[PDB]
């Protein structure tokens, strides 16, 4: 029974996750074991930067948060919570944490790198995708919301931005930062303005059913190469999404159209992956009949896109500013970061 | 068109969280 492997696969997953998260694993290797290679993206918190382990010569993106500057931006709770999920979370689509420690100033967290950079930037590259393609990563999305699920985690972040493509052509979810582990409600604006459900920003109590409108979201703007709610700022956004109007492009399959209409659903009550039969609602919708779960699931579907080659490995990457990582003689923030 | 309404809306680069 395909029905029965798929709960027990859940519930040894959940307790292989739940061991992790009540004992994490800390302070795995030092930042001297690293070469650094080029800086791959940059943000409030600090940056992420392509490394080569010296030991090995095996390669990862290691995440490098200032402590200073997480504790002046509010985020300390945030930081110590991605580490955690990270460490606790088995799932093929779901990124890896090879290594996590810390020094007097920075937190570190070393990656799995993924060489076929952002979903988001070959989406703009070629505009659109096709129906197949959007479908073959949404079945990724689909498949990964149910192991989080079930383990009661609420992803809360879902967007071109977050998704990874690795050598195989298959994508990674990578960004932790706003995902929470709660059973009930929760009630915090997070997320970003263009993702956000209706609940979200009239200020309700909201659970797992976000995530499932997140995809619908997905799925418009992968397919369109524009998000369904669209704007010059986010309170335009904002009213646009909570209007209960959308519209679609000349091009999308009445199958494709139909999913949307149940994913971008403002009624709870209707919303699919919020119904009795949960995530099989979509799984078994008309425009996944070609899907074949388990063989995503297993690796052995054939990716629409494998990633011109310029000089080096990093070449079809932007170029950020190359700034010191700055050791601080004095610790900084000790008692905050105690348990990362 | 609305590809035009989405390029004039100056939200095509990456967005940040809120």
């Amino acid at each position: 029974s395909e029905q029965e492997s798929v709960k027990e696969f859940l519930a040894k997953a959940k307790e292989d996750f739940l061991k992790k998260w009540e004992n994490p694993a800390q302070n795995t290797a030092h930042l001297d074991q690293f070469e650094r290679i080029k800086t791959l993206g940059t943000g409030s918190y600090g940056r992420v930067m392509l490394v080569k382990h010296m030991e090995t010569g095996n390669h990862y993106a290691m995440k490098i948060l200032d402590k200073q500057k997480v504790v002046k931006l509010k985020q300390i709770e945030h930081t110590l919570n991605e580490k955690r999920i990270l460490q606790a979370v088995n799932f093929p689509f779901l990124v890896k944490l090879e290594f996590s420690f810390k020094d007097n100033s920075n937190l570190y967290m070393v990656l799995e790198y993924l060489p076929g950079g952002e979903m988001f930037s070959h989406l703009r590259r070629i505009g659109r995708f096709s129906e197949p393609h959007a479908r073959f990563y949404a079945a990724q999305i689909v498949l990964t919301f149910e192991y989080l699920h079930s383990l009661d985690l609420i992803y809360r972040d879902l967007k071109p931005e977050n998704l990874m493509i690795d050598q195989q052509g298959y994508i990674k979810v990578t960004d932790f930062g706003f995902a929470k582990r709660v059973k009930g409600r929760t009630w915090t604006l997070c997320g970003t303005p263009e993702y956000l459900a209706p609940e979200i920003i009239l200020s309700k109590g909201y659970n797992k059913a976000v995530d499932w409108w997140a995809l619908g979201v997905l799925i418009y703007e992968m397919a369109a190469g524009y998000p369904p709610f669209f704007a010059d700022q986010p309170i335009q956004i904002y009213e646009k999404i909570v209007s209960g109007k959308v519209r679609f492009p000349s091009h999308f399959s009445s199958d494709l159209k139909d999913l949307l209409r149940n994913l971008l659903q403002v009624d709870l009550t209707k919303r699919f992956g919020n119904l009795k039969n949960g995530v099989n609602d979509i799984k078994n919708h008309k425009w996944f009949a070609t899907t074949d779960w388990i063989a995503i699931y297993q690796r052995k579907v054939e990716a629409p896109f494998i990633p011109f080659k310029g000089p080096g490995d990093t070449s079809n990457f932007d170029d950020y500013e190359e700034e010191e990582i700055r050791v601080s003689i004095n610790e900084k923030c000790g008692k905050e970061f105690s348990e990362f | 068109t609305t590809y035009a309404d989405f390029i004039a809306s100056g939200r095509t680069g990456r967005r940040n969280a809120i």
